[PDB]
């Protein structure tokens, strides 16, 4: 069964993702607008 | 004669070291 | 064959990207900037917060913040209670359960702090190795941190790890470094140990060379300025030295016995010393983790119990860390749930 | 021991005569500069 | 110095195990395959904060007991 | 010219010689030897010395059952407590060693000594043409010595407050202190703790970027380096003055903290900040200060005898 | 794309206007949060009359690892 | 109980203070840094 | 046992120090 | 010299403003009867 | 018995370094015999 601490551990993954995918798409589009 | 053992660790750590230091500046000098 | 060189193919979001973070600006962001910014920047935020509002009340049974009335010197992060022996103590963990308040009640803030600092070292010692690389420079401030970022991995992680829990590790604060200290001495005779002690001499050698360089260098300058202060009579584009090695040579040579005859060396001398101090204190702190202290000198304590009139400074040592530890373990482990009674408390009287 | 006492009151005596005798002997003059 | 000072000595098992040190230097055109390893790498760290969360008590699973008491299963 | 006192100065003041010797070397000459002597016979076979005065013998010397880490020689006695006690004084050699004698013999000669290092470092650098300013800087450690050794048993009233000298007995001497004055607390510890740590930090990294620079720009090379690594462009873009900043930091913490235990030995003390902390209704709420105080508490009443037979 | 000196700034007329009205806005801010007592309720700082609830009279202990949150829940009153 | 005994008077008197003394010294202290900064890059 | 070992070690350091302060080799490659 | 929103725009911005907020926080705190 | 390898150097230990290995040494040996003893 799905114990709430997985729940939270998977909500903690995307969490991070989410972090992750911001940094990345911040630097890409500040490139693009200086080159 | 106490602790044979830590006797026998002091003169290799003075000796060993001390001998091969001594060897490689012999070797070396001869240069 | 279809040989190759170096970037001879199309341009990628990578290199942008490249091209982007190493600019010339104001702040050197650099792709380790990218690890080092955000989490130096929370582990700052992370102390600050907690020495300004929450407090140490379930924990340690202290008070110990600015909204409690404690001042620079007593205000500190406490670490976690016992009871979380090794959790890491997430704000979604089993611990908290999402709750911020309770979250920071039961000190995950320590946790916090300690980990997003360590993650803004290694970032730190990244960008010193981008910065190095970038202007064609031989890497040894990489080393030369190597040694402060080893001290605190040890002391402030492996430590905790070896022992109960992170109730032991230290508190980030002043009166709990002090607290800190007491307590090895007390517990681990840690000054005896011949790790602190080659730490010791390596930290205090470091100090000498650097004065004695500065002065040195700074009473045996070329007369190439008409002004009575010597500091103005120098650009960064000399050719040669502002110093004439013969003659310090010459003088520590007769003062002394022994003076150094190469620049090189004598700098590489100086960034060696303080490094295998710092490493050997380390390993020293490592050891003690284990609980494997040096502490007994067999002998010296047998000879002492068979007859009583026999006393040298080790003994009086030893009795002073059974005092510190009999009447400091009352309140530094009240997980313990200790009362000694006036009787057993040990005393100079009853010796 | 009152043949201790003498012999180092002497000694003492002689080198602090010899120090003092010393410094007093123009030594400001013998300097590697020139003025 | 010619072809490395001379040709060096020849025996069977080297003669036999020649092919696999022969390419060297050889590569592929652009970034090849980076993008795979990235995933993979991915995984590999999901994996290993599952598995230290599983042995530090921070994920509790309903199956695992995360004791000696295990032993006796 | 040719006066024999002539020959004599100029044998004293020459600089040929394999170690300089001048005038503060004629003084410090003897002292240090006979310090020197007196410490090692001491150090190997003393007999014990009864350091509180209540006629309980403290063992130190190496033929007594002791190592290197556990020996020391033991300072005098309190009996004698601030007075001079040479060894034409006591009544008999015996009595002398049992007392501790050998302890201010060392300390006497060893300060002279290491006062007259000092003179003779200017006198070198005077003879040479160097500037005169090492002296400036060996000032520090002399002073922390002299504090230590002399004026702390002055403000106490009597030597056996000194530092025995040995390693334990340096322990010791650090436990008393944090037990009875608070350093740990007082502002001029902290200030030498920093010039210590700072000094080793700017050692090793000026060693570093100096090592870097030499390529088969010393300092305009390695300074584009410092200014984007932690920021702070153009502060020490002068040779001199990054030389001066090392001379001076180190030297300023240990002249801070010899000042420190100077006014300890007149025991003002360091800071306190017991039960600062109190909720309504009077209660007290423990500090960390309580925590060091109660460590402190301990250590003092360890040390304490009181009952003394 | 050279980065203005911070002297044109310091110089500037709409740098000043925003500022002298901004950043009192924050140090009220900051003023009423720890005035108004949001402080203690946010991070659980007791205020001095909570520090020692009525059946209890020492220091709290948490002596507990996986239901800490209903015990620091009970410890401190709410 | 635990309250702020002063009033919001002097909250704005010394946020008045406090606030136009630290946004007129944040620019005069890094200057100098880009000031140099600059002369170091572009150059090398 | 004991004691002549830690002697023997301090004189050996002394020798040492004292060697090389008078049987230097001589420092020719600045001066 | 014209564009704003740099990266030492949010550099300083980012520890002045939590500075400036602490500041007023601790300011108010001192004036507590306890 | 093959060919001299071309990379064959010989090690160099000047006077400086004898005395610093000596020292190391002796005070090593000094500062842990007496742990070793007990
Ligand atoms: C680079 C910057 C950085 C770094 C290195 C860290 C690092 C850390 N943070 Mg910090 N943090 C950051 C930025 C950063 N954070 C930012 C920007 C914020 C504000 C939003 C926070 C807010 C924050 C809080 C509030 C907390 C942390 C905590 C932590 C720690 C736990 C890490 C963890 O499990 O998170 C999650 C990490 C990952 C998910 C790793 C990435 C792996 C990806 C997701 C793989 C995905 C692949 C695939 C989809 C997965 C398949 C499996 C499944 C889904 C099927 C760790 C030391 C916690 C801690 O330890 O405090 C005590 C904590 O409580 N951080
Ligand atoms: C003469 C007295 C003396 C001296 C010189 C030393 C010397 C030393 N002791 Mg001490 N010690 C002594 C007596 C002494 N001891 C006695 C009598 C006791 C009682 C037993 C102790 C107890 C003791 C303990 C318990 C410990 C030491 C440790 C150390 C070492 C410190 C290493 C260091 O700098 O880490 C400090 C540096 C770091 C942790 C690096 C962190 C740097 C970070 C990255 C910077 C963060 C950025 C920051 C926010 C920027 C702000 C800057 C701002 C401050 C300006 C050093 C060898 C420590 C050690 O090294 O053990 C391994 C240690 O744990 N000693
Ligand atoms: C992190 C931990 C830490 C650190 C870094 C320090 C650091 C320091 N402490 Mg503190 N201390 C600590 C913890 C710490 N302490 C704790 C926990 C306690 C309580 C247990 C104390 C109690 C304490 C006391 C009581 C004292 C210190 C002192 C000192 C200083 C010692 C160095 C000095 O000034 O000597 C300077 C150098 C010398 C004293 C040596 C002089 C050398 C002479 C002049 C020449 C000798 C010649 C030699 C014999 C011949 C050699 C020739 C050849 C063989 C090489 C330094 C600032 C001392 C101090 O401040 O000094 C005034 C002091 O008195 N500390
Ligand atoms: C008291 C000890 C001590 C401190 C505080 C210290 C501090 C510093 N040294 C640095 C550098 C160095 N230190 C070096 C050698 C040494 N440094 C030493 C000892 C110290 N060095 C010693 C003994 C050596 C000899 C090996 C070198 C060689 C360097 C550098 O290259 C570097 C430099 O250039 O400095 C000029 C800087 C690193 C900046 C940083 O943290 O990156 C950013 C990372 C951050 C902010 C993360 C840290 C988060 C921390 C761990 C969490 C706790 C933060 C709270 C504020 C803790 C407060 C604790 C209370 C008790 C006050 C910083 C100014
Ligand atoms: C009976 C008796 C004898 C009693 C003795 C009892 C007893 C206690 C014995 C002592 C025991 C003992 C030896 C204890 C110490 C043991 C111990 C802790 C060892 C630590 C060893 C260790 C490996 C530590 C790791 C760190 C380490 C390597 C430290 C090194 C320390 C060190 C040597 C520091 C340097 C010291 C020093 C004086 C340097 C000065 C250098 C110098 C002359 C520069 C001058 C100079 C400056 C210029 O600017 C220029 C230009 C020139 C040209 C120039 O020259
Ligand atoms: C050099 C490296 C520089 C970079 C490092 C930067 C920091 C890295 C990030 C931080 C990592 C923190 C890991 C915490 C692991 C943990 O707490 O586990 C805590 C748990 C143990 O948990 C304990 O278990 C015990 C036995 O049942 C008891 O039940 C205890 O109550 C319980 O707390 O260990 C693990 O699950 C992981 C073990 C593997 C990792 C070992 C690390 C080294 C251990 C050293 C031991 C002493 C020597
Ligand atoms: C996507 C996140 C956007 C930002 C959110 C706000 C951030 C500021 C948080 C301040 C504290 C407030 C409390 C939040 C905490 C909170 O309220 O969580 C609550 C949330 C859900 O828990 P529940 O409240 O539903 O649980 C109740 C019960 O069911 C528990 O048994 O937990 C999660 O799913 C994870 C959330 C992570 C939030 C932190 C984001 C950062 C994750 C780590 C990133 C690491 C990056 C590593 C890169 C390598
Ligand atoms: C209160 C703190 C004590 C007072 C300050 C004493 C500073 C003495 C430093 C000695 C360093 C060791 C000598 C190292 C050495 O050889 O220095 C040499 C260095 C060279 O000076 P100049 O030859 O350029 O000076 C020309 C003439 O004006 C005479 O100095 O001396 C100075 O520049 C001193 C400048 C004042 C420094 C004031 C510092 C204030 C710090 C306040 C905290
Ligand atoms: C009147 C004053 C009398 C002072 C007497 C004491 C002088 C001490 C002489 C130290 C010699 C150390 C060996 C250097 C061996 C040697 O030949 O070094 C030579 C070396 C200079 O070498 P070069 O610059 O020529 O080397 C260039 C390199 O590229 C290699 O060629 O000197 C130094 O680097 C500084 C040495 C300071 C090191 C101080 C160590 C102090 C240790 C004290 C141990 C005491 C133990 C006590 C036990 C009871
Ligand atoms: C089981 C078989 C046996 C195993 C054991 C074998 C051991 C072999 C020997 C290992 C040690 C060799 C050491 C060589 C020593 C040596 O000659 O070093 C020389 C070396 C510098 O060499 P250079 O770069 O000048 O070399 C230039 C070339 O021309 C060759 O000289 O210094 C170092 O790299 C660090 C040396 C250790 C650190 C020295 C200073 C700090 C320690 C001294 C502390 C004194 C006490 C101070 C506190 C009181
Ligand atoms: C909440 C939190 C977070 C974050 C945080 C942060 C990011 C923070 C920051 C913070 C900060 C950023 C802070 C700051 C502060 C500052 C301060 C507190 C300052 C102070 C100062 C002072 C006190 C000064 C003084 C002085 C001067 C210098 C001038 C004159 C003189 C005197 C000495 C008076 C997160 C969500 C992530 C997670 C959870 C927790
Ligand atoms: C020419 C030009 C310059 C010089 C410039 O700085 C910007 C702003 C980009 C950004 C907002 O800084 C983007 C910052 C986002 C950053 C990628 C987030 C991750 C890295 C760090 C967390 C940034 C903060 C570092 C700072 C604290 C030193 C633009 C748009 C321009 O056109
Ligand atoms: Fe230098």
């Amino acid at each position: 069964a799905v114990t709430p601490s997985l729940k939270n551990f998977l909500g903690s993954l995307i969490a991070g993702a989410t972090v992750l995918g911001g940094i990345a798409l911040a630097i890409t589009a500040v490139s693009k607008f200086d080159k | 004669e106490v602790n044979i053992y830590g006797l026998t660790a002091t003169a290799l750590f003075i000796i060993i070291p001390t001998s091969f230091l001594l060897i490689l500046y012999v070797k070396t000098a001869s240069t | 064959t279809i040989a190759i060189g170096t970037y001879q193919e199309k341009r990628t979001w990578f290199d942008d990207a490249d091209d982007w973070l190493r600019q010339d600006r104001f702040v050197f962001v650099g792709w380790s900037g990218l690890l080092l910014f955000p989490c130096a920047y929370f582990a700052l935020g992370g102390w600050l917060t907690g020495t300004t509002f929450v407090t140490s009340w379930y924990t340690h049974g202290l008070a110990t913040s600015y909204l409690e009335g404690c001042n620079f010197l007593t205000a500190a992060v406490s670490t976690p209670a016992n009871s979380m022996a090794h959790s890491l103590l997430f704000v979604w963990g089993p611990e908290a359960q999402g709750d911020f308040t309770r979250w920071c009640q039961l000190g995950g803030l320590w946790a916090f702090v300690a980990l997003h600092g360590a993650f803004g070292l290694i970032g730190f010692m990244l960008r010193q190795f981008e910065i190095a690389r970038s202007v064609n420079l031989r890497p040894y401030n990489a080393i030369a941190f190597s040694a402060p970022i080893a001290v605190f991995v040890s002391v402030f992680l492996i430590y905790p790890l070896g022992q109960s829990g992170w109730f032991f590790a230290p508190s980030f604060g002043v009166a709990a470094i002090f607290r800190f200290i007491l307590f090895f001495q007390g517990f681990h005779n840690w000054t005896l140990n011949p790790f602190h002690m080659m730490g010791v001499a390596g930290v205090l050698g470091a100090a000498l060379l650097c004065a004695i360089h500065g002065a040195t260098v700074e009473n045996t300058l070329f007369e190439d300025g008409d002004g009575a202060n010597t500091f103005r009579a120098f650009n960064p584009t000399q050719a040669e030295e502002t110093y004439s090695m013969v003659t310090a040579n010459r003088f520590w040579s007769q003062i002394f016995g022994v003076a150094f005859s190469n620049k090189r060396w004598l700098h590489f001398f100086m960034l060696l010393v303080p490094v295998t101090g710092l490493w050997m204190s380390a390993i020293g702190v490592v050891g003690l983790a284990l609980n494997l202290r040096a502490y007994d000198f067999v002998s010296q304590e047998i000879r002492a119990a068979e007859d009583p009139e026999f006393e040298t400074f080790y003994t009086k040592n030893i009795l002073l860390n059974e005092g510190i530890r009999a009447w400091m373990a009352a309140q530094d482990q009240p997980h313990e749930r200790l009362v000694f009674p006036e009787e057993v408390l040990p005393r100079g009287n009853a010796l | 021991m009152l043949t201790l006492k003498i012999f180092v009151y002497t000694v003492v005596t002689f080198f602090v005569c010899l120090f003092i005798f010393g410094f007093l002997s123009n030594d400001p003059a013998r300097n590697p500069g020139k003025n | 110095n010619s072809d490395f000072q001379e040709p060096g000595l020849v025996t069977p098992l080297g003669t036999l195990l020649r092919p696999l040190n022969s390419e060297a230097g050889k590569v592929l055109p652009g970034w090849g395959t980076t993008v795979l390893m990235a995933v993979f790498i991915l995984l590999f760290a999901a994996f290993l904060l599952i598995i230290l969360e599983i042995y530090n008590s921070s994920l509790i699973l309903d199956d695992v007991s995360m004791s000696w008491e295990t032993l006796a299963k | 010219n040719s006066s024999l006192w002539a020959r004599f100065c100029e044998w004293i003041t020459s600089t040929e010689n394999r170690l300089y010797i001048g005038w503060f070397g004629v003084i410090m000459i003897p002292c240090l030897l006979t310090a020197t002597s007196v410490f090692i016979i001491a150090f190997i076979a003393a007999p014990p010395v009864d350091i509180d005065g209540i006629r309980e013998p403290v063992s130190g010397s190496l033929l007594y059952g002791n190592n290197i880490i556990t020996g020391a020689v033991i300072p005098t006695s309190n009996a004698i407590g601030l007075h001079f006690y040479p060894i034409w004084e006591a009544a008999s050699l015996d009595e002398w060693l049992y007392n501790g004698g050998p302890y201010q013999l060392i300390v006497c000669h060893f300060l002279l000594g290491v006062y007259c290092y000092m003179g003779r470092e200017w006198e070198l650098s005077f003879r040479l043409g160097m500037r005169p300013w090492i002296a400036v800087a060996y000032s520090a450690p002399v002073a922390a010595a002299s504090a230590v050794f002399l004026v702390y048993p002055i403000g106490q009233g009597s030597f056996s407050d000194g530092m025995p000298l040995g390693i334990s007995g340096t322990f010791n001497f650090m436990i008393v202190f944090q037990a009875e004055h608070n350093i740990l607390m007082h502002p001029f510890h902290m200030l030498g703790v920093a010039g210590v740590f700072g000094g080793s930090l700017f050692s090793a990294m000026h060693g570093s970027l100096v090592t870097s620079s030499l390529i088969r720009y010393n300092i305009v090379a390695a300074h584009g380096y410092f200014g984007r690594l932690i920021f702070q462009y153009a502060s020490f873009n002068n040779s001199r003055s990054l030389h001066f900043f090392l001379a001076a930091w180190p030297v300023i913490g240990i002249w801070f903290t010899a000042l420190g235990l100077s006014t300890m030995a007149f025991n003002l003390n360091g800071f306190n900040f017991n039960q600062s902390v109190v909720d309504s209704q009077g209660r007290v709420l423990n500090t960390w200060a309580d925590i060091i105080n109660r460590a402190n508490l301990g250590m003092e009443v360890m040390h304490e005898r009181n009952a003394h037979n | 794309p050279v980065e203005r000196p911070f002297s044109d700034i310091l110089t500037s007329i709409r740098y000043w206007v925003i500022h002298s009205i901004t950043v009192p806005a924050l140090f009220i801010a900051g003023w009423l949060f720890v005035s108004t007592g949001l402080a203690y309720d946010v991070f659980g700082t007791p205020r001095p009359n909570e520090y020692f609830t009525e059946d209890r009279q020492e220091a709290p202990l948490i002596t507990d690892r996986f239901n800490a949150l209903e015990q620091v829940k009970k410890l401190s009153g709410n | 109980v635990g309250d702020v005994n002063a009033p919001i008077e002097y909250a704005v008197g010394a946020a008045i203070l406090v606030s136009l003394v630290a946004t007129a010294i944040i620019p005069i202290v890094l200057n100098p840094g880009q000031q140099a900064a600059d002369k170091i890059f572009n150059a090398k | 046992m004991e004691a002549l070992v830690y002697t023997f070690l301090l004189v050996g350091t002394l020798g040492i120090i004292f060697f090389s302060i008078f049987f230097r080799d001589p420092p020719r490659m600045i001066k | 010299v014209y564009p704003i929103f740099t990266v030492r725009w949010l550099a300083i911005h980012g520890i002045a403003v939590p500075t400036i907020f602490f500041l007023g926080a601790i300011t108010a705190m001192q004036f507590i009867q306890r | 018995m093959a060919r001299p390898n071309p990379n064959k150097q010989v090690v160099e230990l000047n006077r400086t370094s004898l005395y610093w290995g000596l020292l190391l040494i002796f005070v090593l040996a000094v500062l842990f015999s007496s742990y070793i003893f007990n």
